[PDB]
Order: structure tokens, then C-alpha cells, then sequence
RNA sequence: UAAUUGCGAUAACGAACGAGACCUUAACCUACUAAAUAGUGGUGCUAGCAUUUGCUGGUUAUCCACUUCUUAGAGGGACUAUCGGUUUCAAGCCGAUGGAAGUUUGAGGCAAUAACAGGUCUGUGAUGCCCUUAGACGUUCUGGGCCGCACGCGCGCUACACUGACGGAGCCAGCGAGUCUAACCUUGGCCGAGAGGUCUUGGUAAUCUUGUGAAACUCCGUCGUGCUGGGGAUAGAGCAUUGUAAUUAUUGCUCUUCAACGAGGAAUUCCUAGUAAGCGCAAGUCAUCAGCUUGCGUUGAUUACGUCCCUGCCCUUUGUACACACC
């Protein structure tokens, strides 16, 4: 209907929870290319820190973005019900996180790990490279590497 | 009581029952009007029986129509169907065959179907296959 | 109790029934006539009795180890 | 009164014979009735395959029973009831009466 | 003309469709008169229809399909390529998008400018295969009309899917360039390339 | 880019070993009453008209 | 001369009403807006979302008025769709009870709609009253 | 692991999404001079994304430099108003 | 294929033999007499016995016919 | 001729089975019998808008009338009918017309003689013989395995995207299944994002689930040629259901991780109209579990109407050093 000149204030890829956050398309898909937030999380976070969807993540001032990665870091404090979480009642204090851009492959090499270390099945079955959730190996997942 | 006629125009599973009386006009497809049938490319396929005899002839008479069975296309071809076949039956009962006889010429001359359901009915599935004539495959080696 | 009873009827056409023959020919072969002499009085009797064909089929192990089959009939007898 | 007999054959001519028969016996006994109303027919598909092992052409075969069922309403007193009861009995033919 | 009033409101436009002239939605069916001998009466004008959705049934008899509105025969081969199989509301809806865009551009009638893309593209001689043995040899023959119909309504629907697929421009206006150009005869359409080249193997295969 | 018509005036019957080649002989409307036979790729009925690139053109069955 | 539902388009008259009751505001918000996909076959949440709570009210109270009785059975058949499974092939899913329910439980409280008997809603006379109303409005802003 | 093919890259084109003032007045003078304007059209012209593409057409319906002749979805048809 | 059987055809053969001062070139009539003077169990059948009767009343009625 | 189907010829005449005939199913019946367990119209009560007659509805003990649509039982209809060609001018064939239907009307069921040393003793309290028969190869209990993976194949499912994905709306089927000494198909109310839980209800069923408000589809919107909001494999955390028991996750759900795949090489399969193909639904097995099968419906193409080139089949003649017969 309208459409603004353009602002001088408009940038390209920026640097959110140290990772390489892609601009140039929107904010909802924007924030996807870091590790821990997918499209429904992000769409959630984007609603309750009130930034408009439609426009462009390039374009945004200073304020919205620490707000929007706060309620990522912390997000049981802005209302999130704790079934939107990735990590909750975690292995060892009982509480609902939400583990983050080198929280991911962090808290994946540590329970890996803790499995290898406590020679339970699923450990060993991660040890020597193989299926883990009981799927068939006789003929699928050749080229595994 | 009143000059009335009934219908049917018949698809592969859908009916369309015709209720021809005589009144103002109003045309109605199961509570609604002609004009909000809303495939709205076979909207203009319902017109089809009323634009080949022009909308004067149907200044006497309301049709109400009730069409169940079928999907959204075939229905359409119920209705359109039991328009022309309740036209021509209010003309067999009520006014002279000099209407009628100009009636049915400007339906078959157009489009066959328009007064006589068609005779393709679905052939059952066989086994061996997922379809009527198809096969699964063959393998040898 | 008083709600089953049974009642016992002659057969009409003894020889017009392919489950009493069948038994006929198959006591008869266990009590030890030929294969070839029981299944032809079981021909006979059927065509006698009023039929309009008859086939008896006997397949198994006879004088041989390997199985085979032979066909008595008679008349003719429709298939399909 | 308002019994109703329901016949639920599988041999359409007993049950047709047996029907006919009921409606004929209120005829004559001059009584205005329900006539005998006709429910679509029950077909019992099996399909099974052919073969005993699973060896061969998948072949199938889908046997078939068919269920015909047939009721009459009727309102007479008792005496005259409970002797369509009495009578009207075929093989394959399974004739209920309830009241009401 | 006569604005004739009813219980249901008719609107103005489907009443002038109706009795000042048959029409298509909005196109006439007269002047398309196909200036390319040996084509007609195997492609069909003078027989209107509104829409082309037709129940109609040709696959019965031998030349039957020739009867059947070269709109219909259209949007019979935009249905294609395996998920658009059915769908034929997409088909009118594609064929309807597609002879706007014919009328801005162009601006002569839509079935004027299809029936002189069927005419040109189609080939007039094409190769068979004879008993090859050792090596197989191409030999040139003739091309049936109706066969020359029907190459040029597989040409043209052809070169339209290969060119929306994967790229910005709908099914709609790439259609629409793809039946301009074989009106005109320009050698960068898809249908008239593959003419030229089915013909130059005919010449050279005689 | 000379092209001449011709009218199919008798079916003479198939040809080809997979059997999709006719032989049709043909009446040309310009020069009337000279004729050829000529082979044709698809379906060919009576009073098709056919266009030829050349008519300088005999039929031997494939 | 005798204004129905039925008598309108059925497209513009759902975002008629919708448009009407966020003009107006009044009916609920339950709370667990903005975070829900509306059935279990949807992977991301409408993509309105200053509403929806508002289009589905609009959807349901013509529903309502087309049929006799609905309860929210009905509607999750109505409102589901084919759910991608993955790699597994398509099905029909239900929708989402919740919203339906709590619709129906705010189309209550203003008393756009009643309960019945033989189970579930239906329209009564002040519900069908504003229904008939825009209807009205709905034909007459073509002019 | 056999590819059966080479399966050639494409030019990456950089079509950009938001304006700017030296493209805001560039489709005012240049919508006029085509005969037929729809979403593929701005794209395959001037390099502004399919988005803007549409926001800026019906940008031009409310002051009215081009014509309707059909207002579907997924096709939007329209002529210049002469 | 139309060719008919040969039960159809000596049935056809037997009433022309018998009953010639009878049944004419009209297919209706000839159904409708032919199923009380033959006991034919079908229906299908007795159409087509009543049709080649028929077929052959027209061969009759134009020169003899061998047979 | 689809057909040793028929015309006919004739050292053969009269026959029999197979084909056909037959049966089931899908089409037509405003012609018969009827039908609150299917409907339709009117009359009552009642809701609303316009009010001026009208329109859209609801209503089980409000009745009245009818069977067009819907279910059946008994029937009728189609025999290539009529016409025009062609053929020793016989069987027939081709085109047009009428007809619901004129590819034996469509699709099936049944299906000869002779065989295979086809498969099955793991369906059978059908089995001859051989083996075993109390630390039994009997039966039963516990825990595993049948899923195990350096690889090779077959049937398939998702896809590689704008003829699209996603979100709102719109909105339509048919085949069929369902509780007794059991606990089935579930409507409605309530809670929960969801899966699911709870209080009830109807149905031994044309009555209730169920109009199975199915899905592809239509219409508005967002995206935008980017392995991208295409695709969702592989993982991680948690919530529920079934079951005594789910760990090598039964299944469902919520969030996150987002791999190949850019249309597929040599090759190869199925198919002539409501058919292929797209799309779902019911049933089977089932306490739970369909990417399978048997069926049903929705949308619905293109291209021949031919030939014997390839692979095969039938009949005649012919040559054969072949007979477990060209392997
Ligand atoms: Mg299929
Ligand atoms: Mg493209
Ligand atoms: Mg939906
Ligand atoms: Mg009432
Ligand atoms: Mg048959
Ligand atoms: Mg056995
Ligand atoms: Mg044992
Ligand atoms: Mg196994
Ligand atoms: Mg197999
Ligand atoms: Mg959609
Ligand atoms: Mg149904
Ligand atoms: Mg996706
Ligand atoms: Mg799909
Ligand atoms: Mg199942
Ligand atoms: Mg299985
Ligand atoms: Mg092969
Ligand atoms: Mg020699
Ligand atoms: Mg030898
Ligand atoms: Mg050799």
C-alpha cells in the first residue's frame, strides 16, 4: 500500500549470541539460522518483544535486538508456558532451559558423553556411529559417512 | 394448490432434486442463490441452461434445487442438469410443446447431457493392482 | 433340555447323492476291492438310478510308488 | 399395540412367501397395516486368497453373504398375534416379534 | 438488448453474455477464421462455449477428439507432468490468466492469436523409423492433420512448463509469450524450434 | 517457400513393421485431376487435405 | 426484501464480521493466544495473528446458522486438514479442541449463540438477530 | 556415491528487497511504457523482490497509474491506464 | 462380434420351419409370440431368437433362402 | 467371428465337454407394490429480515397428501432396432439415425482334455514311512532372537517446488464396521497448546456414531528463485496412550537439530476411458502400530483404434540325425 524511501540506518548481517545472523530477509526466518531457534520459536519471541513480523531484520534499530535475544536467554520470565523450551528438567538441577547457539552442540557432546561414561546402550550405540531409535540398519544408511 | 413439477439431474454419485412451481423466479441451490455456486469457473456452466433460452421464460416459474452426493464439479453438473429437465418437464404439464419442442433443440444442439444423465459409471478396482486396468510391476531379477 | 430333537428320514435317491457315494466307494476300497471293480459298480449304480453322468476320480499311491489318478465316467457332465 | 414382525432371511423366496403370507392373513382379517417395508440388503464381503501357502499368483477371491431384511408393522390384539407366531415359518428364515 | 429484473439478482455482464452474443467469459468465437488451409475442420471454431470445462466424452470413437473446442484440447495438456494430473480448475483458471494477458499485449483477439500458433508450429513432415538391422535410418512422410493439431498443442504446453518451471514468471504469462510467438514466428519459442529441426531432419532423411 | 496441398481421395492401407505409416493416394486441388501416393505419419481419414514441401513424390512400403 | 446468510457471498461475510468484532472488542481473549496452531496438523501458528480468534468466531457462527446443532466435535472435523506426517503419506487430523471450544464458550457469553437440546449449540433469535444485520450490511456496501 | 551427471551451478542473481529513493522514482516514470505489469514483470525489469513487487503495485492502485482487467491471486493482471 | 450361436440359430430355423403362417418381419411381435410358442429359459436368448427370425422373414421375403 | 463363432464345402454321420448360453454387479424406469429406521410438499407452533404477497430455518408423538429423488420385491428394456453402403452377395462388417445403454452394453464369477516329478507334511485330530519319546525333538515358564550390519537386490512412501509451500476462510463423497457374560463404534458437556484425560449419551444398527462436514480441491493473503518459508532423514529434551512389561526409542504429541535430494546412467514396468494419473476414506490383520493389501468414492489427461519389427500365442504346410523333445 505504502512503502518508505529507505533509511540510512539499514544494515546486513549482524552479530546476535556470536553467530553469523543473516539480514537482508525477515525476522522470523531471520533469527532461524541460529542454532536453538527454529521457525516456532522464533515466531514467539518476535510477538512478545512487539516487533512488527513484516518487516525486514537488516532493518532494526539497537533496542529491539538485545531485547529480543533477552527473552531468548531468559525466556520463562516473559511468559513462555515451558513446553516451548528445548532443554527442560534438564539431568541435573530439575529446571526448564532453553539451550542456545553453542548451548546445542554443547549440551549434545556432554550427554553423548555422560552415555559413553555410564556404558549405557544408547552410549555405545552413538560410540560406534550406528542407528539408535531401533530403526532397521540391513539396508538403509550405507553411505553414512 | 399450485402448478408444480419435480425433477432430478444425476452425476456420478451426486442427485440434485428440482422442485419446479410457479412464482416470481427465485432460483436457489440448497438455501442460496445461482450467483454464489463458487467454483466460479463452473458458475458460469449453471448460467448455461438459462443464457441458451433466455431469462424470460424463467419469469413464471422458481426452482428450488437440493443437491447431495459427489464432489464440488460433479454437483455442478447435477444442477445444470436438473434446470433444463425441470424447464422442459413444467412444459410438458402446464403450456404447449411449441416451447418445449424449441426448448429441447437449443439443449441437445448445444450440449448433449444438458436433459440426459451420462452412461460412464467408475469400473470396479481388481486385484493385482491399484487401479481398474493397472498392474503393480514385474520384476525378474 | 426339550429344546433339541432329531429326526431320522430315508434318503431320496440313494443313488442321486455324491456324499452316500462317496462313503459307498470308500468303505469299499478299504474292505479290499479293487480300485477299478468299486468305482465302476459306483458308475453303474448312479446312470441306474437315474442320472444323467457320473465321474469318479481316485488319486493316490496305487500299485506304485509314484501317485497318480484315473477317471471312471460316464455320460456327460458339465464343468463351468 | 404396534408390534412389529421383522423377518431377516438370507433365501429371498422363503422370505417373500413368508411376507406375502403375513400381509395376505391381515387382508383377510381386514386390518389397515404398514405395508412390507423393504431395508437394503447386508452384503458380507470376505476376501481371502486362493492359495493355502503363499506361494503363486496373488490371487483373491471375495466370498459373499447377502442379508435381506424385510419388516411389517401390524396392530391387532393378542390372540390374533401370537399366531403369525404360531405360523409362517421357513428355512433360513428368522422371524422376531417385539411389542412396541 | 432487454435488462430483464428476477428474484435473484442477475448481473448486467452475464446478461449481456447471454443474449447479445454467446461469448467465451469475455471473448467471441467469430472473425478466428484460420487463414491455414488443410486445418480446418480439425480445429474447432464456430462452436462456442463459455467455459472450457466440458463433461464432454471423445476417447469413444477414432476421430471424435477433433470436435472437441481447441480451448478444451488446451487445457487437456496444461494438466500434465505428473502432480498436475486432474485439476482441471487450475487448467481454466491457467488458459483464463492466459488470454488476458494475450489481449494487452497483441491486442487482437486470444483465439484469434492460438489458432494461428496451432497453424504455424504444426509440422508438416516428420521421420519414421524403418527396419533398421545393423543401423537404423530415419525416412521422411507426411503428417496427418490431425496429427499436425495435435503436435502443436503438445509443443506449445510443453515449452510453457519447461519455461515456469523454476523461474519467477508464472505458468500463466509464460504461456501467453509461448503462443505469441508462435503467432508470429520468431525461432525462440520453443515450439517453432522444434518444428524447424523435426523439418530439416525430414529434408535431409528423404 | 513453395508448398502444395493435396486431397486424400482413397485409403490404400498400413505400412511400416510397427505399423504407424499410411499409405494414402492423393488428389491435388491446384493442377487438378494428377495423382500421387504419399505416406502419412498419423491419423488420415477421407477428405483430409494434405500440405506437401515437394510433390515430386512416389510410395514404396517401409 | 428478505436478507439471509444465504443470501451473501460466504468469503466477505466471514471477514465482515471479523472486522466487525475487532472494531467492536468485546468477546474474550483466551489468554493462550498467538501461540497455537489451531490443530495439530498445522506446524506455525496463523499468520494473521492480531486476530484469528475473531475470522474463526465469524466462521462458526455462519456454520452454526447453516446447520441445526454443532458441538466441538464437529468442529475439529470441520477445521482439520492433511497432516504432513514426514516422510510417512498424508491424513486427515482433527483440530485443535481447545480454541473451538473456548470460541463457543465466548460466543456464549455474549449470546450469539445458545445451548440445546440433543447436545451442542444453536442459534437463537438475538444470536441469528446481528447475524441477519451485517448480512444485510454485507450486500449493500457493493453500492 | 555417483552424481550420473555434473549438475552445473546457476549466476546467483542479487535481487534486492527494500528500495531506495533512486529506485522509488524509477518505477514511476517506467511503469508507463509497459503494456502488461504484474509481479513477474518487476522482477524480471528492475531487480526489486517479488514483495515489494506486490506492495508496490497495489501502491499504485490507490493514486491509479495502471488498470485492472482481473484481480485473482497468484495472477495479477494490469494495463496501463491511458 | 454379432455372429450367433447355433442354438440360436436352429432355434430361429425351427420355427421358421413350423410356423410361417405366423410371426412377421417386426421384432416386437415376434418376442412377444415367441416366448409362449418355445420355452426359452432366457431372456437374452429369446430376443435373440426373435431377432434372427426375424432376419430371416426380410431373406424370405426376397427369394428362397437354402435350408 | 473375441471364439473348431458361423456360412459353407465335404468319406463321413450323429454326438459330448470347452467358447457361448448361465449367474452376480453398474447403468434406465416421473410404469406396479409400498415405506416416521428414506424422504418430499402442505398444514399447525415458532425464530428472524422485509414487511406487500415472500425468503431462510427449527420443531416429535402437530397432523394431511405422495413416492420424483432414496431402499428393496415383481417386472419391462436392447435383439446390434431402422436406414445407406460392401461381400460367393451367406455368415457378417462399416457409417448415420433413434435410444439410458449399440467396443459379445461395461466389469467380474464359473471355466475343458492333458500335465508340472510347480508350491504347501509350518492350516488341518488329512496323512504312509523314518526319527525322537522322561536330563524327549512332547508341553510349559523366564530372558533373549526373528529388527541384528562392510555391502548387493525387489515391491513401495516422501520428495527435488511458484501448475509451489504456508496461514486463514469456502466446502463436497462412497464402500463399510461396531458392545454379554462382554466391555465395541462413539455423539454431547468439561479440562488440557497438543496428544490425551473426565462426566455422560445413542446404537445388537436405512434408526446412533455419520451428512463418517475425507483429501486433492476453490477463494483471499505471506513468501519469492535463494538447498529458500522446498524436503524432513539423523539426533536431543519433555508430555501422554496401549499393554503385566516398551530398554535395541511400540505409537501419538510439544520444542530444537534441518542430511542427501538441483528431474536421475545402462536399463525397465503398467496402461486405450470415467480409463491412466493425482487424492483421500472404510475393511483385513489389531490391546497398540500401515509407508502393505482388498475395495470405495473425489478430480480427471494425452495419445492409437494399428501392426507383427521386438517378446510371445493359435492354425496349416514344411524340414529334422530332436523324444527328460533347441537349455
Ligand atoms: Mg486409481
Ligand atoms: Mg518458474
Ligand atoms: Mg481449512
Ligand atoms: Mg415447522
Ligand atoms: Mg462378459
Ligand atoms: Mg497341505
Ligand atoms: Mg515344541
Ligand atoms: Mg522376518
Ligand atoms: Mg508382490
Ligand atoms: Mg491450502
Ligand atoms: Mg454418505
Ligand atoms: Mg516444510
Ligand atoms: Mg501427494
Ligand atoms: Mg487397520
Ligand atoms: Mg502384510
Ligand atoms: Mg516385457
Ligand atoms: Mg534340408
Ligand atoms: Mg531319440
Ligand atoms: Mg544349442
Amino acid at each position: 500500500s505504502l512503502v518508505v524511501q529507505e533509511q540510512g540506518s539499514f544494515q546486513h548481517i549482524l552479530r546476535l549470541l556470536n553467530t553469523n545472523v543473516d539480514g537482508n530477509i525477515k525476522i522470523v526466518y531471520a533469527l532461524t539460522t541460529i542454532k536453538g531457534v527454529g521457525r516456532r520459536y522464533s515466531n514467539l519471541v518476535c510477538k512478545k518483544a512487539d516487533v512488527d513480523l513484516h518487516k525486514r531484520a537488516g532493518e532494526l534499530t539497537q533496542e529491539e535486538l538485545e531485547r529480543i535475544v533477552q527473552i531468548m536467554q531468559n525466556p520463562t520470565h516473559y511468559k513462555i508456558p515451558a513446553w516451548f523450551l528445548n532443554r527442560q528438567n534438564d539431568i541435573t538441577d530439575g529446571k526448564d532451559y532453553h539451550t542456545l547457539a553453542n548451548n546445542v552442540e554443547s549440551k549434545l557432546r556432554d550427554d553423548l558423553e555422560r552415555l559413553k561414561k555410564i556404558r549405557a546402550h544408547r552410549g555405545i550405540r552413538h560410540f560406534w556411529g550406528l542407528r539408535v531409535r531401533g530403526q532397521h540398519t540391513k539396508t538403509t544408511g550405507r553411505r553414512r559417512a | 394448490a399450485v402448478p408444480s413439477v419435480q425433477t432430478f439431474g444425476k452425476k456420478k454419485s451426486a442427485t440434485a432434486v428440482a422442485h419446479v412451481k410457479a412464482g416470481k423466479g427465485l432460483i436457489k441451490v440448497n438455501g442460496s442463490p445461482i450467483t454464489l455456486v463458487e467454483p466460479e469457473i463452473l458458475r458460469f456452466k449453471v448460467y448455461e441452461p438459462l443464457l441458451l433460452v433466455g431469462l424470460d421464460k424463467f419469469s413464471n416459474i422458481d426452482i428450488r434445487v437440493r443437491v447431495t452426493g459427489g464432489g464440488h464439479v460433479s454437483q455442478v453438473y447435477a444442477i445444470r442438469q436438473a434446470i433444463a429437465k425441470g424447464l422442459v418437464a413444467y412444459h410438458q404439464k402446464y403450456v404447449d410443446e411449441q416451447s418445449k419442442n424449441e426448448l429441447k433443440k437449443a439443449f441437445t444442439s448445444y450440449d448433449r447431457t444438458l436433459l440426459i444423465a451420462d452412461s460412464r459409471r467408475p469400473e470396479p478396482k481388481k486385484f493385482g493392482g491399484k487401479g481398474a486396468r493397472s498392474r503393480f510391476q514385474k520384476s525378474y531379477r | 433340555p426339550g429344546t433339541i430333537v432329531l429326526y431320522a428320514e430315508r434318503v431320496q435317491d440313494r443313488g442321486l447323492s455324491a456324499v452316500a457315494q462317496a462313503e459307498s466307494m470308500k468303505f469299499k476300497l478299504l474292505n479290499g476291492l479293487a480300485i477299478r471293480r468299486a468305482a465302476y459298480g459306483v458308475v453303474r449304480y448312479v446312470m441306474e438310478s437315474g442320472a444323467k453322468g457320473c465321474e469318479v476320480v481316485v488319486s493316490g499311491k496305487l500299485r506304485a510308488a509314484r501317485a497318480k489318478a484315473m477317471k471312471f465316467a460316464d455320460g456327460f457332465l458339465i464343468h463351468s | 399395540i404396534k408390534i412389529r414382525i421383522t423377518l431377516t432371511s438370507t433365501k429371498v423366496k422363503q422370505l417373500e412367501n413368508v411376507s406375502s403370507n403375513i400381509v395376505k392373513n391381515a387382508e383377510q382379517h381386514n386390518l389397515v397395516k404398514k405395508g412390507p417395508v423393504r431395508l437394503p440388503t447386508k452384503v458380507l464381503k470376505i476376501s481371502t486368497r486362493k492359495t493355502p501357502n503363499g506361494e503363486g499368483s496373488k490371487t483373491w477371491e471375495t466370498y459373499e453373504m447377502r442379508i435381506h431384511k424385510r419388516y411389517i408393522d401390524l396392530e391387532a390384539p393378542v390372540q390374533i398375534v401370537k399366531r403369525i407366531t404360531q405360523i409362517t415359518i421357513e428355512p433360513g428364515v428368522d422371524v422376531e416379534v417385539v411389542v412396541a | 438488448f432487454t435488462p430483464v429484473v428476477l428474484a435473484t439478482p442477475i448481473p448486467e455482464e452475464v446478461q449481456q453474455a447471454q443474449t447479445e452474443i454467446k461469448l467465451f467469459n469475455k471473448w467471441s468465437f467469430e472473425e478466428v477464421e484460420v487463414k491455414d488451409a488443410s486445418l480446418v475442420d480439425y480445429v474447432q471454431v464456430r462452436q462456442p462455449i463459455f467455459v472450457a470445462h466440458t463433461a464432454g466424452r471423445y476417447a469413444n470413437k477414432r476421430f471424435r477428439k477433433a470436435q472437441c473446442p481447441i480451448i478444451e484440447r488446451l487445457t487437456n495438456s496444461l494438466m500434465m507432468n505428473g502432480r498436475n494430473n486432474g485439476k482441471k480448475l487450475k487448467a481454466v483458471r491457467i488458459i483464463k490468466h492466459t488470454l488476458d494477458i494475450i489481449n494487452v499485449l497483441t491486442d487482437q483477439n486470444p483465439i484469434q492469436v492460438v489458432v494461428d500458433a496451432i497453424t504455424n508450429t504444426g509440422p508438416r513432415e516428420d521421420t519414421t523409423r524403418v527396419g533398421g538391422g545393423g543401423a537404423a535410418r530415419r525416412q521422411a512422410v507426411d503428417v496427418s492433420p490431425l496429427r499436425r493439431v495435435n503436435q502443436a498443442i503438445a509443443l506449445l504446453t510443453i515449452g510453457a512448463r519447461e519455461a515456469a518451471f523454476r523461474n519467477i514468471k508464472t505458468i500463466a504469462e509464460t504461456l501467453a509469450e509461448e503462443l505469441i510467438n508462435a503467432a508470429k514466428g520468431s525461432s525462440t519459442s520453443y515450439a517453432i524450434k522444434k518444428k524447424d529441426e523435426l523439418e530439416r531432419v525430414a529434408k535431409s532423411n528423404r | 517457400t513453395p508448398v502444395t496441398l493435396a486431397k486424400v481421395i482413397k485409403v490404400l492401407g498400413r505400412t511400416g513393421s510397427r505399423g504407424g505409416v499410411t499409405q494414402v493416394r492423393v488428389e491435388f486441388l491446384e493442377d487438378t485431376s494428377r495423382t500421387i501416393v504419399r505416406n502419412v505419419k498419423g491419423p488420415v481419414r477421407e477428405n483430409d487435405i494434405l500440405v506437401l514441401m515437394e510433390s515430386e513424390r512416389e510410395a514404396r512400403r517401409l | 426484501p428478505g436478507v439471509s446468510v444465504r443470501d451473501v457471498a460466504a468469503q466477505d461475510f466471514i471477514n465482515a464480521y471479523a472486522s466487525f468484532l475487532q472494531r467492536q472488542g468485546k468477546l474474550e481473549v483466551p489468554g493462550y493466544v498467538d501461540i497455537v496452531k489451531t490443530s495439530s496438523g498445522n506446524e506455525m501458528p496463523p499468520q494473521d495473528a492480531e486476530g484469528w480468534f475473531y475470522k474463526r468466531a465469524a466462521s462458526v457462527a455462519r456454520h452454526i446458522y447453516m446447520r441445526k446443532q454443532v458441538g466441538v466435535g464437529k468442529l475439529n472435523k470441520l477445521y482439520g486438514g492433511a497432516k504432513s506426517r514426514g516422510v510417512r503419506p498424508y491424513k486427515h487430523i482433527d483440530a485443535s479442541g481447545s480454541i473451538n471450544r473456548k470460541v463457543l464458550q465466548a460466543l456464549e457469553k455474549i449470546g450469539i449463540v445458545e445451548i440445546s437440546p440433543k447436545g451442542g449449540r444453536r442459534i437463537s433469535e438475538n444470536g441469528q438477530r446481528d447475524l441477519d444485520r451485517i448480512a444485510a450490511q454485507t450486500l449493500e456496501e457493493d453500492e | 556415491k555417483k552424481k550420473w551427471s555434473k549438475k552445473s551451478m546457476k549466476d546467483r542473481a542479487q535481487h534486492a528487497v527494500i528500495l531506495d529513493q533512486e529506485k522509488y522514482d524509477r518505477i514511476l516514470k517506467e511503469v508507463p511504457t509497459y503494456r502488461y505489469v504484474s509481479v513477474s514483470v518487476l522482477v524480471d525489469r528492475l531487480k526489486i523482490g517479488g514483495s515489494l513487487a506486490r506492495i508496490a503495485l497495489r501502491h499504485l492502485e490507490k493514486e491509479g497509474i495502471i488498470k485492472p482487467i482481473s484481480k485473482h491471486s497468484k495472477q495479477a493482471i494490469y494495463t496501463r491506464a491511458t | 462380434g454379432r455372429v450367433r450361436t447355433k442354438t440360436v440359430k436352429r432355434a430361429s430355423k425351427a420355427l421358421i420351419e413350423r410356423y410361417y403362417p405366423k410371426l412377421t418381419l417386426d421384432f416386437q411381435t415376434n418376442k412377444r409370440l415367441c416366448d409362449e410358442i418355445a420355452t426359452i429359459q432366457s431372456k437374452r436368448l429369446r430376443n435373440k431368437i426373435a431377432g434372427y427370425t426375424t432376419h430371416l422373414m426380410k431373406r424370405i421375403q426376397k427369394g428362397p433362402v437354402r435350408g
